[PDB]
């Protein structure tokens, strides 16, 4: 699976969030900033990789990060749908 | 009605089309965006009434373009050409409308035509169209281009006038039975029968005159006079080697009564499957089914003209014109292949932005069984090519597919026009002559089904898969120019049916490139040529008749089609005709391997480095506030592709010219 | 707008109902919105009119000097000149002899 | 009444609502003992264009008046020239064809023709209605009372239609006949 | 070796192209003489004296 | 009283925009040029066309009747001239001049239509033999516009009559049949 961070450059837009195809992410409240909410990454393993969180985030470098581990591949961030791992 | 609102105040906009660039000019991804979306009206600033304005205006102003063009033809042959040497002398004097200049020892471009001209020999067939039409005066050019600038300047006048005449409550362009019914009666039928009267009362008695050799005034200014009762095609014309031009008018006259006839039964509904044709009826009223279809129809009938224009011989001196007619012929496949993949693209644009047919459902299915029949067709084509390399490299031609060896025999090619024992001539050339078929035209027409096999695959496949597939599924969302959707799920490139048509074009290209390279070789070895004498000619052909004996294997089209035949380009250099087309084979050559740039590297290697460039801008305090960007990754695909297409264009355009002209002069 | 001045402009609502002739002796012409960018407004007739409809559009030598300021056009046309200038040196002075 | 065409053009334009009447109340509708409205295809039903089919009418029965004439008189007499003599030309059906073309004689009539019909076509088309639909302000001779201008009217669509029907006729029996007069 | 098609027409084509000449001459009553390419010939039927002869 | 008709045609309205204008006493536009094209600028090419015709038509007619200035080149019919004049280099030097002084009438045109100058549309400032009365200046300005209309009809004539018959200006020693 990939490895999706959230660093505290995070203004809580939820454009991430709004832009997640599979609903990896989710606001969470926080104090760091005045939205008073950070994104968070609870379902990294449903992550495909798309970097759709990292095209919508607005921070001047990105305050959520996708690393594609390419080894570590699972069916659900391959999107199979013909063949079955489970 | 309004013509107060057209102002040149928006001229200086530059994007006051596109909501996108508001923000005019922060890079230079806003100066190709523009270039871009200039022509696509549909996503542009208002409404549905404005999109059918922009779409006929712009008709009507290509038109104008159109008519603009054939004036300055018909004004080039006139003034600029050796139509009078033509004219009287065709067979000595090759066509040629076209001078340069002699700037910087550019003269050297123009070569020996006739006794007083000297010029650029031109490959279009006008002269030949105008021999036809009955054009024998420079009074006759000089008002057929007067008449063409009239149009140009009449559909300038009716796209400008239609921007504003036409306004939200129009509705005449939907109105498809009016459409339909009017193009098929007026703009076709009465079209041929109008056309069938003007040959039969201006170009018959004409060209029967210049058949004779008679050149009188008086007479310049009784149908089926000549032509016996000889099947028409079945007797060519003697002295010119072509249909009879009265039964040509015959045709133009029959088609438009048929037409007429079709329209009529339309009109009287006499036609009863409409329940058939109903779905489509209601799917497909929009502008980009539309234009598919018509796009379709238009290369198909493209095709159908490369191979009757040189076929069926109907122009006057067109059969031993072997230039004329071969450029004729790739020029109108070309038209065809780019069409047929234009169709391709705005049916895959009309499902994106409308409901699909029903039969994308089993679009699964669909697309397998194209996807196996082309792995089967390109396995069995090719791999007789191969097996033949192989085997005959071994040594043993006895294993390889050929006539002499193992042979493919076409059973199903037929004859239909039944035509006597025989070859047509005329002054030392074959303007006829039946092309026969064996184990090399059976390999080279089954490479030709594969190839326009893959290249449907990937159309449909970009059709089909436009909305959605298992890999994505909101590719509706991501819409129809788009580069990818992520890295992820193992990568999506090219997922967009605009990429799916950037590899389309790449397969069309190849596929028309190998239908050029059999037409021509074909033509050369087995119909084109001289004659050496009931008597008995034999036939000397401009290749030897070296197809069916080299064609069998990949080799032999390497040396005795590329490399034999291209001595001509190759050693073009210090000749005068063809100077040009050497240089211009060597620079299509360049253009071709430029676009592997695009075509191979990718977008942030250039945006890095033209970071890494405009460091020193801003340390020399040049400072460019269009802010540089590499281009775009559709768009860098575009531009290889178009470079890509352009190089082997242009290098297989001087070749085939090149050869031609220096062997018929 | 110095066009329709002296023209009786009723909307919709007045259709039939206003019957006053123009300064042209024109019935009055109903006024639309047609929320088009291109032409906001379209008139219909109520009758026939002899009114003047200016089909020529209506450029202005400021606006033509704004669009040959555009950097396409400031640049093409340096581009042609100097274009032409280097032909026109190459016809006077062919070969380079003097070199 | 005839009112002048500055006050007609008031009300002027393509029409709506029908005054219901047959064909608008146009006159040439009447029989010699009675009323004969004769409109057996309903043409007339398209009220907004009716205006437009009378001056139609009014303008082939005044051609073709002018036509019959102008095949009958040549045979009796000829423009006093050496290509109008009844040497070049023996009857009129011929005159088509001999003064067609490079000559031009036929060329500057259509000419001046093409050109009245341009500047009369802002009438045909713009200020065309139900009375002044024909009228060209040429009321010479029109008698000044409702019933004197409606006869005249009458009679004017009357000759009009029997001309119509003469010249197709005449032409007809004299390319049949290649005959003088008697036969046109 | 390959046979001329419809060897026995180019015969009778010349013999038609030959009196239909031969027609055309005989119906002008004159020589027939070479059009030129950019001459000017007035009209056989146009009212003014001729400039350039018609034919 | 209704519509005001047009006197040169009494069954169409005077088109509104041809009015107060030299030359509305015959109002003559039954195509309604007028009601589609700017009167302004419609009278401007008006003027120039009549203008340029009547010294067409005053130098043709001097040329036919002879009067050709000194020169061997110019030894020349008047139909001809203007290509012998175009090969001797005349007519190019000609056409310059004729591009300065329309390079000026432009701008003349431009700045009238803008506004900038209260410019009638043929005026350029020129006053010789100019009446001091309105009604005066009315009428020379009529007689100049009908000066000029006559001017393009009689080289029309001319040209056309000239190229046919190639007679002299005259044309009354030629023979039509
Ligand atoms: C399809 C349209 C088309 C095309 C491709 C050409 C192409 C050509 N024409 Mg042109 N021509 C056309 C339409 C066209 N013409 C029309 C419609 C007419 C009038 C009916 C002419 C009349 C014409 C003449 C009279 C001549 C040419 C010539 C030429 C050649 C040189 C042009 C030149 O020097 O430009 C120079 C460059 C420019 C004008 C710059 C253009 C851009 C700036 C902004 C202006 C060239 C092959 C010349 C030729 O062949 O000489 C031997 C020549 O003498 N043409
Ligand atoms: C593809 C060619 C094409 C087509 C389909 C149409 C279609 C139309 N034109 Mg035409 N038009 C064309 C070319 C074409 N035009 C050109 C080249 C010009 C320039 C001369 C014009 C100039 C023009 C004008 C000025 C007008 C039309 C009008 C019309 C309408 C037809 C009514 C009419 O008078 O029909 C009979 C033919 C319709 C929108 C009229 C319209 O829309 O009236 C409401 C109208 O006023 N057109
Ligand atoms: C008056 C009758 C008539 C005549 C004289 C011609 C003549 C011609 N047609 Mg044909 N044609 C006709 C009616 C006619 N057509 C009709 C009614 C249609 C249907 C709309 C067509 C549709 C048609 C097409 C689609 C094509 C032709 C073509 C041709 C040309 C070559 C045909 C040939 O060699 O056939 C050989 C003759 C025979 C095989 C004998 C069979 C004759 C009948 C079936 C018995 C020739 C000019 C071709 C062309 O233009 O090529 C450049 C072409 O592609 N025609
Ligand atoms: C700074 C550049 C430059 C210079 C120094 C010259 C100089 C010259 N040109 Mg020009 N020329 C230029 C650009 C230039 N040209 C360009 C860009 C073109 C392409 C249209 C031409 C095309 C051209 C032609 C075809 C001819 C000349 C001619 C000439 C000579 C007379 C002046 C003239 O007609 O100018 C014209 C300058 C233009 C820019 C053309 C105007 C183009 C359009 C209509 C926009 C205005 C002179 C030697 C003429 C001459 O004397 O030949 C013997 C001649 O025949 N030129
Ligand atoms: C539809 C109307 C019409 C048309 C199309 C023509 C057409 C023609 N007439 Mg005319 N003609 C007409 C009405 C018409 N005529 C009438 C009403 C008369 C009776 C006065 C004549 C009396 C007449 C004579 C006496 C002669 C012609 C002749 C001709 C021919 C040469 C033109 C000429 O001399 O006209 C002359 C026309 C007039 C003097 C009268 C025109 C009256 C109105 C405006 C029409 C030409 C084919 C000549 C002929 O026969 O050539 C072979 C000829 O000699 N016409
Ligand atoms: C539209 C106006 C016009 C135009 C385009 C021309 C054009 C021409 N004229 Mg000119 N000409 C004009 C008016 C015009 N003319 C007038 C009004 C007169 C009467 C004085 C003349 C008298 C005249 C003579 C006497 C001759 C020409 C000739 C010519 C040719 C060479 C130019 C020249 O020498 O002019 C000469 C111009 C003048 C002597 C004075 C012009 C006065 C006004 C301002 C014009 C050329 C075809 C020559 C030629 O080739 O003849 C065959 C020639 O011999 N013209
Ligand atoms: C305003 C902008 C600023 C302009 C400044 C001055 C410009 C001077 C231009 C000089 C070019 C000089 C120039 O172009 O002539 C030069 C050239 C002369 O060629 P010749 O055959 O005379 O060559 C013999 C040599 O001696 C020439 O040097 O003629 C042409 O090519 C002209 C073709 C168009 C001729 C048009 C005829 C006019 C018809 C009447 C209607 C015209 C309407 C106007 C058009 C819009
Ligand atoms: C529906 C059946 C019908 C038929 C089949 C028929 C056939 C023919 C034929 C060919 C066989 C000719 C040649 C002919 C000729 C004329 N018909 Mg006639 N006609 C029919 C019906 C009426 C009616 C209802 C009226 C009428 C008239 C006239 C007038 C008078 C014109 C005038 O002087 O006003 C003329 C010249 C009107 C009238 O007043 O006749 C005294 C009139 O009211 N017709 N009619
Ligand atoms: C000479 C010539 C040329 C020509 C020509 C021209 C100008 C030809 C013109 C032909 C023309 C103008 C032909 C009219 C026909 C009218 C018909 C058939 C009317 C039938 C009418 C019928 C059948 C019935 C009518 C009525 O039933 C109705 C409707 C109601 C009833 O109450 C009354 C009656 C019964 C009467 C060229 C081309 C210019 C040059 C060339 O060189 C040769
Ligand atoms: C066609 C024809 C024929 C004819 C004819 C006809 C009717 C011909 C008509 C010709 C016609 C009508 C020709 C007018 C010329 C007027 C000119 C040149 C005026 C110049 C005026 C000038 C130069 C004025 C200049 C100034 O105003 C300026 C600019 C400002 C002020 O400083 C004042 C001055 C004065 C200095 C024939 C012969 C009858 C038969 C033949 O078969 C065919
Ligand atoms: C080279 C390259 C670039 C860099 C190329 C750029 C930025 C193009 C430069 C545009 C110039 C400024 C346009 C002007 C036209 C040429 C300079 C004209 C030269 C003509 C000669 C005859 C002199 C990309 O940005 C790119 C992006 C995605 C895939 C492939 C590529 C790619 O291959
Ligand atoms: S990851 Fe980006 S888009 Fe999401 S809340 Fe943080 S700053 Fe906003
Ligand atoms: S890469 Fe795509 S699927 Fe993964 S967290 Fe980002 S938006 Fe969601």
């Amino acid at each position: 699976s990939h490895a999706v961070k959230i660093y505290d450059t995070c203004i809580g837009c939820t454009l991430c969030v709004r832009a997640c195809p599979t609903d990896v992410l989710e606001m969470v409240p926080a104090t760091v900033n005045a939205a008073k909410q950070v994104a968070s990454s609870p379902r990294v393993e449903d992550c495909v990789g798309c970097k759709r969180c990292e095209t919508a985030c607005p921070t001047d470098f990105l305050s959520i990060r996708v690393y594609l581990q390419e080894n570590e591949e699972t069916q659900y961030s391959l999107g199979l749908d013909l063949a079955d791992w489970s | 009605a309004i013509f107060r609102y057209v102002n040149a105040t928006l001229w200086s906009k530059a994007g006051h089309f596109n909501k996108a660039l508001s923000k005019g000019a922060k890079t230079t991804t806003w100066i190709w965006n523009l270039h871009a979306s200039a022509h696509d009206f549909d996503i542009q600033q208002g409404s549905a009434g404005l999109i059918a304005r922009k779409v006929f205006s712009s008709g009507l102003a290509h038109l104008s373009l159109v008519f603009f063009w054939l004036g300055g033809m018909h004004f080039h042959g006139a003034y600029l050409s050796n139509y009078s040497a033509w004219l009287k002398d065709p067979k000595s004097v090759a066509p040629s409308s076209h001078i340069a200049y002699s700037l910087v020892g550019q003269d050297i471009l123009n070569s020996y035509t006739s006794q007083y001209f000297s010029g650029i020999t031109i490959t279009s067939g006008f002269f030949q169209l105008y021999r036809s039409e009955g054009i024998v005066t420079q009074s006759q050019l000089k008002y057929a281009c007067a008449a063409s600038l009239i149009a140009t300047l009449i559909c300038l006048s009716g796209s400008y006038l239609h921007m504003q005449l036409m306004s939200k409550f129009t509705s005449f362009y939907k109105k498809f039975q009016s459409l339909s019914q009017s193009h098929l009666i007026i703009m076709f039928g009465f079209g041929s029968v109008s056309f069938s009267a003007h040959q039969i009362h201006e170009a018959l008695p004409i060209n029967s005159l210049l058949d004779s050799g008679i050149w009188d005034p008086q007479l310049f200014s009784a149908i089926l006079l000549g032509t016996p009762s000889a099947i028409t095609g079945k007797l060519l014309n003697p002295s010119t080697g072509s249909i009879f031009l009265s039964q040509v008018a015959a045709h133009h006259l029959a088609v438009g009564i048929v037409f007429i006839t079709l329209g009529l039964i339309k009109w009287c509904n006499l036609f009863f499957s409409r329940n058939a044709i109903l779905s489509l009826r209601l799917a497909y009223m929009d502008y980009h089914a539309q234009l598919s279809i018509n796009l379709a129809v238009w290369a198909s009938l493209s095709m159908v003209a490369a191979h009757h224009l040189t076929e069926i011989p109907v122009y006057p001196y067109e059969s031993t014109d072997y230039p004329t007619v071969l450029c004729l012929f790739v020029h109108h496949a070309c038209l065809s292949g780019f069409f047929t993949v234009a169709s391709g693209a705005h049916a895959s644009i009309f499902v994106i932005r409308q409901l699909p047919t029903s039969e994308i459902r089993h679009r699964d299915p669909i697309i397998g069984h194209l996807i196996w029949v082309c792995i089967a067709l390109g396995l069995h084509s090719f791999g007789l090519y191969c097996h033949n390399d192989t085997l005959e490299a071994l040594g043993r031609p006895e294993d390889t597919f050929c006539d002499n060896s193992i042979q493919l025999k076409p059973i199903f090619a037929k004859q239909f026009l039944g035509l006597q024992p025989g070859i047509e001539v005329l002054d030392g050339k074959i303007v006829r002559m039946t092309q026969e078929l064996g184990t090399a035209d059976f390999m080279v027409h089954h490479i030709h089904a594969f190839t326009i096999h893959v290249t449907l695959l990937i159309l449909l496949k970009g059709v089909l898969y436009a909305r959605n597939s298992r890999l994505v599924s909101d590719k509706l969302e991501l819409g129809f120019a788009y580069p990818c959707d992520g890295p992820g799920r193992g990568g999506t490139c090219q997922i967009s049916p605009w990429d799916h048509l950037f590899l389309a074009v790449f397969w069309m290209y190849n596929c028309l490139s190998v239908v050029i390279f059999h037409y021509f070789w074909k033509m050369q070895s087995d119909v084109w040529g001289s004659y050496v004498h009931h008597s008995s000619l034999t036939c000397s052909h401009y290749s030897q008749g070296d197809f069916s004996v080299n064609s069998i294997t990949i080799n032999g089209w390497l040396r005795n089609l590329l490399w034999s035949e291209a001595s001509q380009v190759i050693q073009s250099y210090a000749l005068p005709s063809i100077c040009s087309y050497g240089f211009i084979f060597l620079a299509a050559h360049f253009v071709w391997a430029f676009s592997l740039m695009f075509l191979f590297s990718g977008r942030a290697y250039w945006q890095e480095l033209i970071e890494s460039i405009l460091w020193s801008h801003h340390k020399l305090k040049i400072v460019p506030h269009i802010q540089p960007r590499a281009l775009s990754i559709s768009q860098g695909r575009a531009v290889g592709l178009t470079h890509y297409v352009l190089g082997g264009i242009g290098c297989t355009w001087a070749f085939i010219i090149s050869r031609m002209l220096v062997l018929t002069t | 707008d110095e066009r329709d001045e002296g023209l009786v402009l009723i909307t919709p609502e007045e259709s039939g109902k206003v019957v006053k002739r123009d300064v042209n002796n024109n019935p009055p012409r109903i006024v639309m919105k047609t929320n088009d960018w291109d032409q906001p407004e379209i008139q219909l007739s109520t009758g026939a009119s002899n009114q003047i409809n200016y089909i020529t559009p209506v450029v202005a030598s400021d606006d033509i000097k704004a669009w040959l300021s555009l950097n396409v056009n400031f640049f093409s046309i340096l581009a042609l000149l100097t274009v032409g200038g280097i032909i026109e040196i190459q016809r006077f002075f062919p070969d380079t002899l003097y070199w | 009444l005839r009112r002048e065409l500055a006050i007609a053009y008031e009300d002027s334009g393509i029409d709506l609502l029908d005054n219901g009447k047959f064909c608008q109340g146009l006159a040439g509708a009447d029989g010699a003992w009675g009323r004969y409205e004769f409109d057996p295809l309903g043409f007339s039903k398209k009220t907004e264009l009716v205006p437009y089919f009378r001056e139609a009418e009014l303008k082939h029965g005044r051609l073709a008046m002018l036509a019959w004439v102008g095949m009958v008189v040549p045979d009796f007499v000829r423009i006093p020239g050496e290509k109008f003599s009844f040497e070049a030309v023996p009857l009129p059906i011929d005159g088509h064809d001999a003064f067609s073309g490079a000559t031009g004689v036929n060329a500057q009539i259509l000419f001046w023709v093409g050109i009245l019909e341009f500047c009369c076509a802002k009438k045909v088309f713009e200020w065309n209605s139900l009375e002044v639909a024909g009228d060209y302000g040429l009321t010479k001779f029109f008698p000044s009372d409702e019933e004197g201008q409606k006869k005249m009217r009458t009679a004017e669509l009357k000759n009009g239609r029997l001309a119509m029907l003469a010249f197709g006729g005449a032409i007809t029996q004299a390319v049949i006949t290649r005959h003088p007069f008697p036969w046109l | 070796t390959y046979p001329i098609r419809n060897e026995d027409f180019l015969p009778i084509w010349k013999q038609q192209q030959e009196d239909l000449r031969a027609k055309m001459k005989e119906y002008i009553g004159r020589e027939f003489t070479e059009i030129r390419w950019i001459g000017d010939y007035d009209n056989a039927r146009s009212p003014y004296k001729p400039h350039n002869g018609y034919y | 009283g209704g519509y005001k008709m047009s006197p040169a045609v009494p069954f169409l309205p005077m088109s509104p925009a041809l009015e107060g204008i030299p030359g509305e006493e015959e109002g003559f536009d039954p195509m309604g040029f007028s009601l589609a094209i700017d009167i302004r600028w419609l009278r401007e090419a008006e003027l120039k066309h009549g203008r340029v015709a009547m010294l067409a038509t005053v130098g043709w007619i001097a040329t036919d009747l002879g009067l050709r200035v000194p020169g061997e080149p110019f030894q020349v019919s008047t139909v001809e001239a203007h290509d012998a004049m175009v090969k001797f280099g005349s007519m190019p030097q000609m056409l310059v001049w004729m591009g300065y002084a329309e390079l000026f009438g432009f701008l003349a045109i431009v700045n009238m239509f803008e506004g900038k100058t209260d410019r009638k549309p043929g005026d350029f400032g020129l006053r010789g033999f100019y009446p001091q009365d309105a009604k005066g200046q009315y009428d020379m300005q009529v007689k100049e516009l009908r000066n000029g209309r006559l001017a393009m009809l009689a080289y029309g004539g001319i040209v056309t009559t000239a190229v046919l018959t190639q007679e002299k200006w005259p044309f009354f020693d030629a023979v039509v049949n």
